[PDB]
């Protein structure tokens, strides 16, 4: 079974069929059982992808809707809260996911950052889809949260709170509009990460340094 | 103490130590400066002789070091037209980089072949006397613009050959009939042209200013949706001179006149017959106007025919590092004929560290390829107008700050 | 002990001069002259247009007033700058003897004995410029060395605006350049720039050839080329001194560690060897150019 | 109203998500009402856009298929699911040819364009079937082709886009599937030289650079 379903994940991520590897990987979750690393990252980028495409599209819609009548405008509309109706689905799946299964079972300290940087990420989609303050505060708090943790276990250089840091700068920029706070904490990640950078694993080597650009894109952006 | 340079000139001195590489030494440095050690090369003198990352620093006390540039890929099935940029083909399915945005193909780093892509007289001499001519109008490389006024707007131009030999009059009715069948939007009208009196290319006027007035008197700079669309409409214009080669061979940042900041038109092209004066009975070019818009080929003038349809893309590079920046490349040097000499011989290319903040990654292959030292790298304009066609629609996708991407996703 | 003036001007506009002709086709400007109504003396105007930021050209323009206080009998005056039609207008002295590329075209070549007294000329003018006014001449050239019919040879055309210096680099096209390899490899050593830039003038004066295409027409990039990638030429023997090959010599070497300063171009025994003979200036022009007194 | 279905379309033609657009494009021309050239070029983009994903998906799961056992045989239903959905998007499409677009075709490059379009999609079975339907689909494809390419010689431009299309796909399907590249390339020879002889403009341009690198890798 569960063999069996991270192979029909492995052949539907090399086919760009991405709803089938979400209803799989959901699957192979509610198992009960842990998740080891393996299907960690795949469950992740699966539920991203699936997320983000319909973000984007639904970025789309909105840029159209701003760049306009009755009708023209309202056409965008009906689009933009279907893909809102759908989006609001496909984050409530795994939100209800996580609190029901992934984050109780967390044995591990970075599966527990992890899957609490997972859910302030979904919870700040629904904020920029969107009452409205209930969510923003919720994502906070698991962003809190997982930067609380992640400060004492793993390496300061390590993926997971990287990218973290990252997310929770973007964060406080694109929603509660902080953006001084945005740039000091990415600030402050970046320079540890600098004092931090010793010799470091191969396997971490091009994914901490491809976290490490994007923290400076931001910090560059965000000084005009 | 090892001092090296940086892009852009800056300075930091690495320490000096034994049996550790430069790569995690300088690697503060590169990152600081946002560079990947694997993707740079140092140079040490003894003009500039590159070295690699792995060389411990005892060798290397007391040196002065140049820093200089020289990937996750997800799968991915393109949708609209979009060339691979290893093979130049056209590309449906195929890996992408997440942020580089430089697409290409397993098989190119039983097989599938190709297919469909997916799919979406009344002009002759101008007489004299009813052509009014202009008045001062300005200069530039080889003429002067004067406005007519003859059953609407049009422009009247001078050249620098008086009386040329009459085989040279026919090259001219012929080149007239290959040019004047330039019918586009990006394109201005052709009226005709005076040969009766001093030699003259009839144009028509066009209001607003060129691209070098609004980015070097003004300065006016735009946001990347117009960045994008100038660059947009710019390359669709010289696509069709190029589809039936037509080679501009002079664009430059002063005849790109746009009208109402919406329509772009392109003009004051070409004229291989008054330019290559015949002095004898010979083709010989001569180097007249500015020099920025021209390639390292172009300057060096080592062939009798050294332009192609590519000197007319590494003039579109330049034209597109000065959308970019605002200014003009090569606005440090406080000399012409450094300048010219540079370009020529190749040490030194425009700075790419200039470029803006919200500088769109993917495009930095893209201008970039505009900007090669060498000829048959730069892409044509098809894949150039591609891939402007491909982030002209993809802005609004990326139109926040970043965020945390995908995983590498690539297995070889 | 010359008693040169230039107060008499007042206003200028352009509706107050009335052209009259022109002094000749030069290679990045155009040289006009023209009549003044209050001032009556005719001036030497070099029209250039840089279209460039009005704020850059005010910067340039007030800049260029510093010529006011750069007087000397070695220097071309500096009659007055304005602002009109769009472009720069470089009021200058107006001398009927123009510049050496002119006497060039028409005389056909230059004796040694004018490059004795032109050689200290130069260089005691540009010593004027660089001792003085701590800025230098950058732009050695025939064509930039004014002369007239009185006896006098004066120099012209340095580099006074430091913005202007890069506005003009993009439209100064030319077609030949003396220019120092040492300003051409990347760097600036500006010091013995202008003597290399005046060693090959005066090559040009005495041979009347071009020299960088070796005597024992090539394109604008490959003349870089042969100055900076190859040794420098050498003036023709027999019909020029030994002691004056010494003397072209140490003003045309690319290293400038072997260049030799200016003190040491003072301390030379031929160039106190020039001013020891007299030479005639007033009647050698009016005896080839066709003009009186 | 066919107007808020197009608009419809065209807001999910950039949207990255193209099974909406094709699913109203069902729609659109179910009423069987005259098509005009914008609406018919969103559905000819839409389905082949589908497709082109189906197919891609097809593609590689056939490699990993090919590259082996027990995991192999997963490769082997994922392969076959795909195929049926592919194989319903394009019998939907091809049932709304022959009962509303190829019977209501009006003018001529109505008739090639609409020809093309079912003998593509036959041709899009035609990779996957095999046994004894295979060869009925592709025969099914060939007089489509055959009536679209004698209608455009006779009654439209040498250097009309359709023509340079049907002709590279006519081309390729002697290749691939046929296995006839000698009948491909001396057909793609002719389709080539017509054109270039009488040389709106960028997809001509295109499709004869795709002609011109076709021949190549054929005549390999
Ligand atoms: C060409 N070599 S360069 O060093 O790169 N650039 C330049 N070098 C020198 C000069 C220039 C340009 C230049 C010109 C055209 C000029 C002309 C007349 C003038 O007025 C005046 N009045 C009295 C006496 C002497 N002059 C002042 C001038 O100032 C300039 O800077 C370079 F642009
Ligand atoms: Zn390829
Ligand atoms: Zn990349």
């Amino acid at each position: 079974d569960k063999n069996e379903l991270v192979q029909k994940a492995k052949l539907a991520e090399q086919a760009e069929r991405y709803d089938d590897m979400a209803a799989c990987m959901k699957s192979v979750t509610e198992q009960g059982a842990e998740l080891s690393n393996e299907e960690r990252n795949l469950l992740s980028v699966a539920y991203k992808n699936v997320v983000g495409a319909r973000r984007s599209s639904w970025r789309v819609v909105s840029s159209i809707e701003q760049k306009t009548a009755e009708k023209k405008q309202q056409m965008a509309r009906e689009y933009r809260e279907k893909i809102e109706t759908e989006l609001r689905d496909i984050c409530n799946d795994v939100l209800s996911l996580l609190e029901k299964f992934l984050i109780p079972n967390a044995s591990q300290a970075e599966s527990k950052v992890f899957y609490l940087k997972m859910k302030g990420d979904y919870y700040r989609y629904l904020a920029e889809v969107a009452d409205k303050k209930g969510i923003v505060d919720q994502s906070q708090q698991a962003y809190q949260e997982a930067f609380e943790i992640s400060k004492k276990e793993m390496q300061p250089t390590h993926p997971i709170r990287l990218g973290l840091a990252l997310n929770f700068s973007v964060f406080y920029y694109e929603i509660l509009n902080s953006p001084e706070k945005a740039c000091s904490l990415a600030k402050t990640a970046f320079d540890e990460a600098i004092a931090e950078l010793d010799t470091l694993s191969e396997e971490s080597y091009k994914d901490s340094t491809l976290i490490m650009q994007l923290l400076r894109d931001n910090l560059t952006l965000w000084t005009s | 103490i090892v001092r090296v340079f940086l892009p852009n000139k800056q300075r930091t001195v690495v320490p000096a130590r034994c049996g550790v590489t430069v790569r995690d030494s300088l690697k503060k440095a590169l990152m600081m400066r946002g560079l990947i050690p694997e993707c740079c090369a140092v140079y040490r003198i003894q003009e500039k002789k590159p070295i690699g990352w792995d060389t411990d620093i005892s060798w290397l006390t007391g040196e002065e070091l140049h820093v200089e540039v020289l990937h996750n890929f997800v799968r991915k099935t393109f949708f609209t037209l979009a060339f691979c940029d290893f093979c130049r083909k056209l590309l449906f399915q195929g890996f992408r980089c997440q942020t580089c945005g430089y697409k290409f193909h397993q098989r190119c780093s039983r097989d599938r072949s190709s297919s469909a892509p997916n799919v979406h007289s009344d002009d002759w001499e101008i007489p004299d006397g009813q052509i009014t001519v202009g008045q001062r109008i300005g200069s530039g490389s080889f003429g002067t613009v004067y406005k007519g006024k003859w059953h609407g707007d049009v422009a009247v131009k001078m050249l620098n050959v008086t009386a040329p030999t009459p085989q040279q009059l026919q090259a001219f009715k012929n080149e007239v009939g290959v040019l004047r069948k330039t019918r586009h939007v990006n394109i201005l009208l052709f009226m005709g042209y005076s040969t009766k009196p001093q030699l003259a290319i009839v144009t028509q006027w066009c209001e607003g200013s060129s691209l070098y007035h609004h980015l070097h008197i003004i300065e006016t700079k735009f946001e990347m949706i117009k960045l994008i669309d100038i660059a947009r409409q710019t390359a669709q214009g010289m696509d069709y001179l190029h589809a039936k080669s037509i080679i501009h061979r002079d664009l430059k940042s002063n005849n790109i006149f746009l009208h109402e900041d919406l329509t772009v038109k392109i003009g004051d092209f070409g004229l291989a017959t008054v330019k290559s004066r015949w002095s004898g009975s010979h083709q010989f070019e001569q180097l007249s106007g500015s020099i920025l818009w021209m390639a390292p080929e172009v300057i060096r003038m080592q062939d009798k025919n050294p332009y192609s349809f590519q000197s007319d893309v590494y003039a579109f590079g330049i034209v597109l590092y000065e959308l970019m920046t605002g200014q003009l490349p090569y606005s440090n040097i406080n000399n012409r004929d450094q300048i010219i000499f540079m370009v020529g011989r190749g040490y030194l290319s425009p700075d790419l560290s200039k470029v803006r903040s919200n500088c769109p990654k993917a495009m930095k292959r893209l201008m970039a390829e505009c900007l090669k030292k060498k000829r048959d790298e730069r892409p044509l304009f098809p894949q150039i107008l591609a891939s402007i066609e491909l982030l002209a629609r993809s802005l609004p996708k990326i139109h926040r700050s970043a965020s945390e991407p995908s995983l590498n996703r690539a297995g070889f | 002990a010359f008693l040169t003036q230039k107060q008499k001007v007042g206003e200028l506009k352009d509706d107050d001069f009335e052209k009259i002709s022109e002094l000749g086709a030069g290679n990045g400007g155009v040289v006009f002259k023209v009549s003044h109504k209050p001032s009556g003396l005719v001036m030497a105007r070099k029209l250039i247009h840089l279209e460039i930021k009005p704020a850059i050209r005010n910067q340039i323009i007030r800049e260029l007033q510093v010529l006011h206080e750069c007087n000397s009998p070695y220097i071309v005056g500096f009659y007055g700058a304005f602002y009109s039609d769009g472009e720069i207008s470089i009021c200058m002295e107006h001398m009927d003897g123009g510049s050496l590329d002119q006497v060039l075209k028409k005389a056909g070549r230059i004796p040694e004995q004018i490059l004795g007294k032109v050689s200290i000329a130069v260089i005691k003018g540009l010593t004027y410029l660089r001792e003085k006014h701590k800025i230098m001449h950058r732009d050695v050239k025939p064509s930039n060395i004014l002369v007239n019919s009185r006896g006098e040879i004066k120099l012209c055309d340095f580099g006074v605006s430091g913005q202007l210096i890069d506005s003009m680099a993009n439209s100064f096209v030319g077609t030949r350049s003396y220019m120092s390899p040492e300003r051409l490899q990347g760097t600036h050593y500006s010091v013995q720039s202008d003597i290399w830039s005046m060693g090959l003038s005066l090559v040009e004066m005495a041979v009347g050839r071009y020299p960088i295409p070796p005597p024992d027409p090539m394109a604008i990039f490959e003349l870089l080329d042969y100055i900076v990638n190859e040794p420098p030429p050498k003036l023709p023997s027999g019909v020029f001194s030994l002691e004056f090959q010494d003397f072209v010599n140490k003003c045309l070497i690319k290293n400038p560690a072997e260049r030799a300063d200016l003190k040491q171009l003072m301390v030379h025994a031929f160039i106190k060897r020039s001013d020891a003979e007299e030479v005639d200036f007033a009647g050698w022009l009016c005896s080839t150019i066709g003009l009186n007194q």
